[PDB]
């Protein structure tokens, strides 16, 4: 026995305003904290293409980013305007 | 400095080179330092060039002169003592030779030790162990080092902190030590310019590296130690020290170990 999955059928209709955002003259220019991480990004693109390291390694690195996700939320933009939402 | 005198014009690069002489004898007391000694006084009878003889004739005529340019002393470098024209050696000229050569272990330590005297460095560094590693590497390597050490504890750092202005705050500099992750990583970067040529120094092989051998060991003592510890014992018999012995046996026994510990102990290259 097991619950079955509620679909949460919404309909949702856009509004114009929510594209509306003007930037700050000094968006653009960029932080130290940007400028360190980005240099410290660099740096780490070259050594990881650089090092020696067996599969073993790699599967450790890579294998940290895999599991978060096992539900998905869908929509469908229909011709009318309205926006179709419901959970699988 | 030879390329410079090299790119000048046949007459220009005699005229040159002799007021450089003539300036000097203006600011007396004055040093004129030639690099490249090579480049500018290559061997005559290996240049075909009219030119390049003639600025060695020039070169020779300029020292001669110096008799009579009052306080004026010449130094020249090279990189290989053969690559000059052996007739800038007579006496007078270039009479005096300095082998300058390639640091030791102890010597690279005190190079990075100048280069660091600014730097802050974290409780981990241990510029002894740096020195041991960095075999084959002169000043330069080791200045390079210590500046790429630098580099990168700032850019863990002070990037962060730092403004896009021509000025940084004295304490941020202050407060950033340079770790030993740094200099290992900067070791990883600089690559020896020196490796192939001949590493002359005292070896670390001491005695207390080789096992057995008690009487051998004795042997090189009385053949390398006493005929300077003792003169008056060899002189009073008449005796004429040897100049070598030949070690021969198997493989693998310590005949390498022998010839560095004896060297060791009496503090010999
Ligand atoms: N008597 C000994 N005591 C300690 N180690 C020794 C001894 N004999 C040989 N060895 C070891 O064997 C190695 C080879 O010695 P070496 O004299 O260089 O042999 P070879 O010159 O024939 O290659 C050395 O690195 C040393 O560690």
């Amino acid at each position: 026995v097991r619950a079955k999955l509620d679909r949460q059928r919404r309909v949702f209709q856009p509004s114009p305003l929510a594209s509306q955002f003007e930037l700050p003259g000094d968006f653009f220019n960029l932080t130290a904290e940007e400028i360190k991480r980005e240099q410290r990004l660099r740096s780490e693109a070259v050594e990881r293409l650089s090092v020696l390291r067996t599969k073993a390694m790699r599967e450790k690195e890579e294998q940290r980013g895999l599991r978060k996700y096992n539900y998905t939320l869908l929509r469908v933009r229909l011709p009318d305007g309205c926006l179709l939402q419901g959970t699988f | 400095n030879g390329p410079e005198i090299m790119s000048k014009l046949a007459g220009e690069s005699e005229s040159n080179l002799r007021k450089a002489f003539e300036e000097a004898e203006k600011n007396a007391p004055a040093i004129i330092f030639i690099d490249e000694l090579d480049a500018i006084a290559p061997k005559r009878e290996k240049t075909h060039g009219e030119v390049e003889r003639r600025i060695v004739s020039q070169l020779l005529t300029l020292m001669d002169g110096l008799k009579q340019r009052a306080h004026v002393i010449v130094m020249a470098a090279t990189n290989r003592p053969n690559s000059i024209d052996p007739a800038l050696r007579r006496f007078g000229r270039f009479d005096r030779e300095v082998d300058i050569g390639i640091p030791d272990a102890t010597g690279r330590l005190e190079i990075l030790q100048i280069h660091t005297k600014n730097m802050k460095l974290a409780d981990d560094v241990d510029l002894e162990q740096v020195a041991n590693e960095t075999h084959g590497h002169v000043g330069a390597d080791l200045a390079a080092l210590c500046s790429e050490a630098a580099l990168q504890a700032i850019r863990k750092k002070m990037d962060l902190i730092d403004l896009e202005d021509e000025t940084i705050d004295a304490e941020v500099m202050n407060s950033l030590a340079v770790t030993m992750d740094d200099f290992r990583w900067a070791l990883s970067q600089s690559n020896p310019s020196a490796l192939r040529e001949t590493v002359v120094e005292v070896p670390q092989v001491t005695w207390e590296d080789i096992g057995g051998l008690e009487d051998v060991k004795r042997e090189l003592q009385e053949l390398v130690q006493y005929p300077v510890e003792h003169p008056d014992k060899f002189l009073k018999f008449g005796m004429t020290p040897s100049k070598g012995v030949l070690f021969y046996g198997p493989p693998g026994c310590g005949k390498t170990l022998l010839a560095k510990a004896i060297a060791n102990e009496c503090q010999a290259n």
